[PDB]
């Protein structure tokens, strides 16, 4: 339920599908993107380009 | 430089088949998103669909989605665009085009020329040409309308020409339109010195390349 | 899905004159933490594929000439022709690309704008070759008239012709600007000679009243 690790390399824009974030009983507390193939990208929450990518991906579902 | 080009102008019947395609040269064909538009005759641009060639993840407008296949060959730098069964609703131009790399998306930066597809049930035929002959009574400021009408044919294009070619000013010569038998019909006009008439030759020159059809018709009063 | 409408539909514009077309989209394509308005022109010649003329709104792609520009932000922009030059008539598209599908406005037509000048109208009753294969066709033409907007009206011993014809206009004229249109009434040789009065009746903002010309056939 937690993410081991943050992923390091850029965020792939074009084939993000959506997000959530995990709980806060996780050690690497982290937003989850969910790639329209279905992978998952465990990421720092306080990251600008992650922040970012959050804000771009709830104006689609907003 | 950046180059897509696109497979030649289809002429096909409803229900057949069919797969065109978009050729990329001059730039990394993988590191760019393909896109295919459709406009339809005298209409506006549709977005259809998008394509990674880099791993074929595809995005379909709704409108299109289980409609059409869009698919890509890396190994041969080629994006495609088919159909199982076309229906004469299909007749339009298909553009492909590159999508730009900025974030997150971006615009169309290089199109390819267009593919015309045609798809009717109608076969090749050559035109007939009746003469559309300058009026018996006088006009107004000197001057006389003739023309030929080129009629019945399919597929497009025809072409006319005036007198071998050395007739081009004031020459019209109009956009065809689509009969409900399915073939279509075409006039050619050219406005001349009235005084003319009694001893200048006007000759149409018709051309229809899909039938090899060459119609030489005389223009008299 | 965001929707993007232009305004107006068409437009014509003098030679040398400042041409303005705006763009709505239903939601705001501002991609914020990019700064950037997340929308593109395009144009479109007659025969051509479309080409990009503006890119993040405002941004003219390479070799684009300077009187081409594009404002606005959020949900309303602008592309401006400073002059319209002859090689400016053309079909001009926005486009979102904040997300995908992304999607077109409806486009908008350029052209010339120029004086009323009333069509030249001739009819044409069909040829003894055709009427020989059992057809009729008969033309009106329309010759060199300005604006584009004309009704062709088709008059068969009085009664108005409905469904029977087909008209075709010409690309406005590189030269003078106007336009041609020709009409064909079709009927079977049969119907054609249980008739006698052939009349196509033209109105245009050009003419005082609605122009007939006729044959007997």
């Amino acid at each position: 339920e937690c993410c081991l690790e943050y992923f390091k390399g850029a965020i792939p824009l074009r084939k993000l599908k959506t997000w959530y974030q995990t709980s806060e009983d996780c050690s690497r507390d982290a937003i989850v993107f969910v790639t329209v193939q279905g992978r998952a990208i465990c990421s720092d929450p306080n990251n600008k380009r992650v922040k970012n990518a959050v804000k771009y991906l709830q104006s689609l579902e907003r | 430089e950046v180059q897509l080009v696109q497979s030649g102008a289809e002429v096909k019947k409803p229900g057949e088949s069919l797969k065109i395609s978009c050729k990329g040269s001059g730039y990394s064909f993988t590191s760019y998103w393909i896109g295919w538009v459709r406009q339809m005759p005298g209409k506006g641009l549709e977005w259809m669909g998008i394509i990674d060639p880099s791993d074929s993840d595809t995005r379909y407008s709704p409108s299109f989605q289980g409609q059409v296949t869009i698919s890509a060959d890396k190994s041969i730098s080629t994006a495609y665009l088919q159909w199982s069964s076309l229906k004469a609703s299909d007749t339009a131009m298909y553009y492909c085009a590159r999508v730009g790399p900025a974030d997150v998306w971006d615009s169309f930066d290089y199109w390819g020329q267009g593919t015309l597809v045609t798809v009717s049930s109608a076969s090749t035929k050559g035109p007939s040409v009746f003469p559309l002959a300058p009026s018996s009574k006088s006009t107004s400021g000197g001057t006389a309308a003739l023309g030929c009408l080129v009629k019945d044919y399919f597929p497009e294009p025809v072409t006319v020409s005036w007198n071998s070619g050395a007739l081009t000013s004031g020459v019209h010569t109009f956009p065809a339109v689509l009969q409900s038998s399915g073939l279509y019909s075409l006039s050619s006009v050219v406005t001349v010195p009235s005084s003319s008439l009694g001893t200048q030759t006007y000759i149409c020159n018709v051309n229809h390349k899909p039938s090899n059809t060459k119609v030489d018709k005389k223009v008299e009063p | 899905d965001i929707v993007m409408t232009q305004s107006p539909d068409s437009l014509a514009v003098s030679l040398g004159e400042r041409a303005t077309i705006n763009c709505k989209s239903s939601q705001s394509v501002l991609l914020s933490p990019w700064n950037s308005n997340q929308l593109a022109w395009y144009q479109q010649k007659p025969g051509q594929p479309p080409k990009l003329l503006i890119y993040g709104a405002s941004t003219r792609e390479s070799g684009v000439p300077d009187r081409f520009s594009g404002s606005g932000s959020g949900t309303d922009f602008t592309l401006t022709i400073s002059s319209l030059q002859a090689e400016d008539v053309a079909v001009y598209y926005c486009q979102q690309y904040y997300l995908i599908p992304s999607t077109f406005g409806q486009g908008t037509k350029v052209e010339i704008k120029r004086t009323v000048a009333a069509p030249s109208v001739f009819i044409f009753p069909p040829s003894d070759e055709q009427l020989k294969s059992g057809t009729a066709s008969v033309v009106c033409l329309l010759n060199n008239f300005y604006p584009r907007e004309a009704k062709v009206q088709w008059k068969v011993d009085n009664a108005l012709q409905s469904g029977n014809s087909q008209e075709s206009v010409t690309e406005q004229d590189s030269k003078d600007s106007t336009y041609s249109l020709s009409s064909t009434l079709t009927l079977s040789k049969a119907d054609y000679e249980k008739h006698k009065v052939y009349a196509c009746e033209v109105t245009h903002q050009g003419l005082s009243s609605p122009v007939t010309k006729s044959f007997n056939r």
